[PDB]
RNA sequence: GGGGCGAGUAUUCGCGCAAGCGAGAAAGUUAAAAGAAUUGACGGAAGGGCACCACCAGGCGUGGAGCUUGCGGCUUAAUUUGACUCAACACGGGGAAACUCACUAGUUUAAGACAAGAGUAGGAUUGACAGAUUAAUAGCUCUUUCUUGAUUUCUUGGAUGGUGAUGCAUGGCCGUUUUUAGUUCGUGAAUAUGAUUUGUCUGGUUAAUUCCGAUAACGAACGAGAUCUUAACCUGCUAAUUAGCGGCGAGUACACGUACUUGCUAGCUUCUUAGAGGAACAUUGUGUGUCUAACACAAGGAAGUUUAAGGCAACAACAGGUCUGUGAUGUCCUUAGAUGAACUAGGCUGCACGCGUGCUACACUGAUAUAUAUAACGAGUAAAAUAUGCUUGCAUACUUUUCCUCCGCCGAAAGGCGUAGGUAAUCUUUAUCAAUAUAUAUCGUGAUGGGGAUAGAUUAUUGCAAUUAUUAAUCUUGAACGAGGAAUGCCUAGUAAGCAUGAUUCAUCAGAUUGUGCUGACUACGUCCCUGCCCUUUGUACACA
């Protein structure tokens, strides 16, 4: 019937940080030792479905398959 | 407003009435606003029965012309 | 004499004791005042008619008490909203725990067509474990950092949805006047202006402008009637299943055929079912009436108030109700912090009080307990649920189950467990699925063994969820009420009243509607006194009447 009452402003929708070029971080190669991985792989995906290296543990973005570090 | 037109003859009540009538509705959008159609046809002394054979009218009582 | 007010007013003169009389303006303001007819509406005017939503003679009540339910008012964060004489108030099929939902407090979502510009594969955007954070296992948001692949994202237009406003912008549908008995047309006549009359009527008669008849009218049409559905009669016709009866055997007991059980299956239609026909015309007798139209009584007959009950419903209207039934709709609002669509909790039910519809009673023509006998209309079968491999989840038969449920067992009871039949004249279940009734005993005029409100405790079932107590079961508690003031409702025969039951809603809940049957009265066979509606004459300065 009255109109609103904002005395809070609005809460903010999600945004997703960019990195640029993000794959040559994941994979680096000299000229002795040759590729080599710094991301570790996964499990149950097909090959190169890599996972996130947490501060306590690696975790799969397309299954979340959740392994602990320890 | 309503507007009615007319010509010949018509029955309303009873059950004849729904046996030799013939009705319709419909609506036309114009402009601005809707607008109804209704269509009531009597027919020419043609209804069959319910029993069916082709009828007349429940109103009617001639009498014959003895032969000479 | 020269539109209406101002006004026979102001000033002046003549006459009069006075009251007053006789001559008599202007400024300003106004679109009509005024005459006579016609149709309607109204009347505390005169006549005539109809009707248990009027009365008379009566029945039963309601209004008074407890409680169930709808409406005002108060209160609240919110107690969502339409309708207010008949013709709003158990109405919106409106019995809301969530949903419904329209209201209150919060939080998400895009399920934002299409067009143009931007942004971008060196990535437009999508999703999410753990910790925090949230009622929340909404990655809602934050930290952290993987996944995804052009589906989306940002800007301006433009659409879409809305139980948002407007029923006084509309369609459709419904209610009411009115279930009354009304409404119109051709030609002729009144005209010798007109709105408009007559036909359509003094009288008798009918449920009825239904008929007879009188007549400046003669004829026609809608409405009424006819028609349609159900009920009542038929030992006559046509039929025999998923209906009956009968016929033939074997028994169990009695009396010298009767009752019941059972295997089988000449013929028949009384009982059951359902198709076609018939039957009432006021027939006959007696009376009243113009001896017309009709009415009353008796006999016969299943039936003689058109035999009973319903459905249909003319011309003209209402600013009657509904946009909260609708992918019926015009206009106005709103459209990403939505008035769109959802998810969590709350409210619609809140209580000094006023009003309508009802349920239970105030006892002995009863209450309690045993026993006997006895109805009619009905209904019924994409999801979740029961069973191997795996750590509360997955893959599995849509092989069982979901609706009415006989029967057996368990339990004081409510109910639980196991198993039939049935998509139905076949089973539930109906040669019977109820309660008023009837019989016998106890109580004994004592707010009493009448009444059963309000409270305490425990137990089951529906459901994801029962607290403000869904419903049901047991013991305990034991209020007002002793026939209802002024007022006021319905009703004429298988009717009133009393008594129970099937369906609608329905996961669970009827003190409500809508049908059905059972027991079955008193009083009238009229009238215009009150109320309402209609017609004639009459008056009118009314016409939104
Ligand atoms: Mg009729
Ligand atoms: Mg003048
Ligand atoms: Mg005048
Ligand atoms: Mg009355
Ligand atoms: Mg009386
Ligand atoms: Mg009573
Ligand atoms: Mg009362
Ligand atoms: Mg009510
Ligand atoms: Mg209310
Ligand atoms: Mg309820
Ligand atoms: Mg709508
Ligand atoms: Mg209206
Ligand atoms: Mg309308
Ligand atoms: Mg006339
Ligand atoms: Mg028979
Ligand atoms: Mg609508
Ligand atoms: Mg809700
Ligand atoms: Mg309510
Ligand atoms: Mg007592
Ligand atoms: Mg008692
Ligand atoms: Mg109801
Ligand atoms: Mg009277």
């Amino acid at each position: 019937k009255k109109k609103k009452v904002y005395k809070k402003p609005k809460k903010e929708k999600h945004k997703k940080k960019k990195v640029k070029l993000a794959v040559l971080k994941f994979y680096k190669v000299g000229d002795d030792g040759k590729v080599f991985r710094l991301k570790r792989q996964c499990d149950n995906c097909a090959p190169g479905t890599l996972m996130a290296s947490h501060f306590d543990r690696d975790y799969c973005g397309r299954c979340h398959l959740t392994i602990m570090k320890k | 407003k309503s507007m009615k037109f007319r010509d010949g003859y018509l029955i309303s009540t009873g059950e004849p009435s729904k046996r030799f009538v013939n009705t319709a509705t419909r609506s036309a959008q114009l402009k601005q606003g809707v607008l109804g159609i209704k269509v009531k046809i009597m027919l020419p002394t043609a209804i069959d029965t319910r029993t069916g054979l082709t009828s007349i009218l429940p109103d009617n009582i001639s009498v014959l012309e003895p032969k000479t």
